[PDB]
């Protein structure tokens, strides 16, 4: 099953059972928030929420569209209960399709472009703009793929980056976003605001689930994230568009929103506070101002939004294995070695690597290529490495690799003043943390052990045991 | 004739030399020490060996086990 | 410009530049041979490669000091004799990035290799002059040997195919002891061998282009083929090989002096060693793998393309200063563009020093990383250090300057335990198991806190005119 429009994926998602429609008209403010941490609270099986009335907005809201495994599940077109690890080795394999050029259309077949707004410019006339938490410094925009390109090289596609980052609404017309220093907008930003001009800006609202789970992807700087989505559709190009106020810059045919506007150059603003993953709120910093020159939209375009809070809202299952994935990929380029990786938990501050161990101390390699790669170089605080038969996402397993392999004298290492992330509230030099490297591993020469640390076989007959018993108890 | 790096007496000739009667080469086949019969060894006690030695020696790379 | 298909024509061209010279006199093999390579890198610079043509015992001759200055390394480039360092490394640079340059496969019977077969009683002895390298080392060994083997798991993508140097110890008139490293591509492929009790074929190449012996000692991934770098290398020109006789997936170079096919005994290791090897000390012995030599193809008249390693800067060290230096800047500047240089001359890459602008507060830890996360430098480099962009890794004396005023030990050097080694640093007491040291010397960038100030002076308003005028002042 592959999708055009998040308008496609909505409907699979009904007729799957995983979306409910709230009929009624309802408060932006409290509501559409509860709703949300709701829907993720209810454990198994989350539904994606659809408001169809909103007290002062004309059109309507989605949230929760990612924020179950059903849902994840249906995103790459299979069976609403294919396991976690079934569809961890389904992206496995579709990653390996990587370049997928994507097919550029013209304007009029795109219908994002059906609605054009040039005159006096109001986000509020056209998206149900809400508070997320109580204590956000405005109404967000949360899920969002953002597409910007390098000012050095404007016309290499494969510099053209799309990405997600928060964005609070500071007037009708003017939006703050969160450019982190170790994303790839920033890399962009940097080169803009050296010379003083700005940078062009599209911010997309309301696409395919799969242009949404790219731009969460933590993927190379010279790789085209749109070209990862036709892979992850197994090889069917998605549609792209030209901008319409700046060429080199490419929306999907499908969106909902465009947003097409740019960064204001050398100016910084007060951003936040907000309530972001790891439960938290983020302090108030002074972030980039982005200026909306023109908005072009779907009639009776849709708000996808999303909560999160305390762990495990829709953001979570979103960053769930668009972190692992990538980070697999890259380790594994370069030591084939390596089993699988676990980057879940709080968007990747915590890595669990299964992996043989070619020779002694090859876990401190493998933490070390981690903490090397674009995302866990900034993100990954806790680095937890097991060897090759421990399931790195079966967290009872790793507890036993930690008690029966670790020796603190030697398998714990602790490194300060090394890349950090702000978003961690532990990180005392905030956006600097040190790094802790768990090495679970089992040791192996030329390493000294003279204990005995090899492997039970089990017992003789204990395959057909198992069947023997289990047909004396169905008696 | 015993071998000058672990005096085992199971050594052995190995080669002769290709033109004339130049030289010949000797070989230990205890501990794999070679050398001519013209240059006259002789090994550092640092480097003798016995048969405890050779015993736990260590090597490179590890044997894998067989599957 | 001149690209070689033999050893025999560089070392045309190495006397043709005063930097080769002939021992016309009959030599014993055993003082002389290593006297003669040990005083040749000891001239200091210009350093030439030295001819044996009469060898006491043996029929043939042989060769030293063939890499063992920068003269012969700039010669084997196609670059002016006197060409400096930093030209040489920005011109092995770019040839560089033509990586995939798919080698020429030529006829047996155009394989000057194939010219000679041995396939009754074998003997080493009867084509090349064995000597001693080393007083105490355990036997005649072979230092300068590229050596090819295959994938036991994919013996057909021509890419796992891997040639790399190993020193060799002669134990029999059949039969050798290789040094099948843990850390390096050939271990990779033993394995899966002796986990099936099965043997290895290999093929080891002796007398080579100067560029086929470079890519053997470079620390390329495991799915790059050598091969095609030395087509790189030379500027496009694809390089010949032949296929090996005995073994198929297994290709020689075609102008190769001596070439051994046989085949790695498995799960069997023997007394190898012990060795003088480049940190300047004896290597303690070991048990290492042995060879069978099955076969033996040579050149008529073949030539012994041997090399003396010891108290460093012997030729080895001269070979590994910019093959090492090289693969690690492309390995780290493919993830990490804001990597200017990085030096790795020094004893082989144990200590190698990083030139890099600093992205973000503390990058310059994670680029340690991605140097401690690579082929080589997972296993060899100890310590590294990193140096802001505008310092130059190949300049001690501004790297001291970078150690002495950027460096804050409290947070700056950072100490890990049991992380992967090289057992021939003498230093490691869990051998081959050393403790990894990082020295941070950049300039804090956000958001590291820096109370201090550090930004550096810029020059007076007229320094750059008044250099001049003081130039013309002198001349007088
Ligand atoms: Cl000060
Ligand atoms: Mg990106
Ligand atoms: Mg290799
Ligand atoms: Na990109
Ligand atoms: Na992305
Ligand atoms: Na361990
Ligand atoms: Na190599
Ligand atoms: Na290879
Ligand atoms: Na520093
Ligand atoms: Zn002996």
């Amino acid at each position: 099953k592959v999708y055009k429009d998040l308008r496609e994926f909505l409907e699979v998602l009904e007729q799957e059972g995983q979306l409910i429609r709230v009929k009624e008209e309802v408060n932006p403010e409290p509501d559409i928030a509860a709703a949300g941490r709701a829907a993720a609270n209810l454990g198994k099986n989350q539904p994606a929420v659809f408001f169809e009335k909103i007290k002062g907005y004309k059109y309507s809201v989605v949230t929760n569209v990612h924020g179950s495994w059903q849902n994840h599940a249906l995103m790459l077109g299979l069976d609403k209960n294919t396991s976690t690890k079934d569809q961890f080795y389904e992206l496995n394999r579709r990653w390996d399709k990587f370049p997928v050029p994507p097919n550029v259309v013209k304007r009029e077949a795109a219908p994002c472009k059906e609605n054009v707004i040039d005159k006096d410019i109001n986000l509020f006339e056209i998206l149900p703009l809400y508070r997320i938490n109580e204590q956000d410094g405005g109404f967000y925009i949360s899920k969002a793929s953002v597409v910007t390109a390098d000012p050095e090289y404007p016309d290499d596609f494969n510099k053209l980056n799309v990405g997600t980052y928060r964005i609070q609404v500071k007037d009708r017309d003017r939006v703050g976003i969160q450019a982190l220093a170790m994303h790839d907008i920033a890399v962009q930003l940097e080169k803009a605001e050296a010379e003083n001009k700005p940078l062009p800006i599209a911010i997309t609202i309301g696409n395919n689930p799969l242009v949404t789970f790219m731009a969460s992807t933590p993927v190379g700087y010279n790789q085209n994230e749109y070209e990862f989505v036709g892979a992850l559709q197994d090889g069917v190009p998605m549609d792209i568009v030209k901008s319409d106020l700046y060429d080199h810059l490419y929306v999907p045919a499908g969106s909902e929103v465009v947003l097409e506007g740019h960064i204001i150059p050398r100016v910084r603003t007060v951003e936040g506070p907000f309530g972001e993953f790891p439960g938290s709120y983020s302090g108030a910093r002074l972030q980039c101002e982005v200026k909306i020159d023109r908005i072009t939209h779907r009639t009776n375009p849709i708000f996808e939004n999303l909560y999160l809070g305390i762990p495990w809202t829709e953001i979570d299952y979103l960053m769930a294995l668009n972190t692992s994935v990538p980070l697999y990929k890259q380790l594994k380029e370069t030591m084939p070695e390596v089993v699988a990786v676990n980057a879940m938990y709080t968007h990747g501050i915590g890595v669990i690597i299964s992996t043989k161990v070619r020779y002694g101390g090859y876990a401190k390699g493998v933490a070390f290529r981690l903490l090397s790669t674009p995302h866990g170089m900034p993100y990954s605080k806790i680095v937890i490495v097991v060897d090759e038969f421990v399931d790195p996402f079966n967290l009872e397993q790793v507890m036993w690799a930690l008690t029966t392999r670790v020796h603190p004298g030697k398998d714990v290492s602790i490194i300060e003043n090394c890349p950090g992330m702000p978003l961690d509230p532990s990180t005392n030099p905030p956006g600097m943390h040190t790094k802790m490297i768990i090495d679970a591993t089992t040791p192996v020469p030329p390493e000294p052990n003279p204990r005995e640390t090899q492997l039970l076989d089990p017992p003789d007959g204990t395959e057909e045991w198992e069947e023997k018993l289990k047909e004396l108890l169905k008696n | 004739m015993k071998c000058h790096r672990c005096g085992s007496d199971n050594v052995r000739k190995m080669v002769d030399s290709p033109v004339g009667d130049a030289w010949e080469v000797y070989v230990c086949e205890k501990c794999c020490y070679s050398w001519r019969s013209t240059e006259n060894p002789v090994v550092m006690e640092k480097f003798k060996l016995d048969d405890n030695k050779i015993a736990n020696m260590g090597v490179i790379p590890p044997i894998p086990p067989l599957k």
